[PDB]
């Protein structure tokens, strides 16, 4: 509530670097 | 964008669902105070 989207924000970061970790396994392939 | 998209609808779902209970806070709670003090203003 205070914190309701703030314990599911970093959950949304780990989502969000896998992306740009897919992206860099492009930049090597 | 697939995955940001997460963040959106979640918030569309979160958001109502925190909007819900003040409306009790309008609905449930003549007199309103007690205190000696806070009536002498």
């Amino acid at each position: 509530s205070f914190a309701g989207v703030f314990c599911i924000l970093a959950i949304g970061l780990l989502l969000a670097c896998l992306v740009a970790a897919l992206e860099l396994w492009w930049n090597s392939n | 964008a697939m995955r940001i998209v997460m963040g959106s609808w979640w918030l569309f779902t979160l958001i109502v669902c925190s909007s819900y209970t003040a409306n009790l806070a309008a609905f449930l709670t003549p007199v309103r105070t007690f205190q000696d003090l806070s009536k002498q203003l």
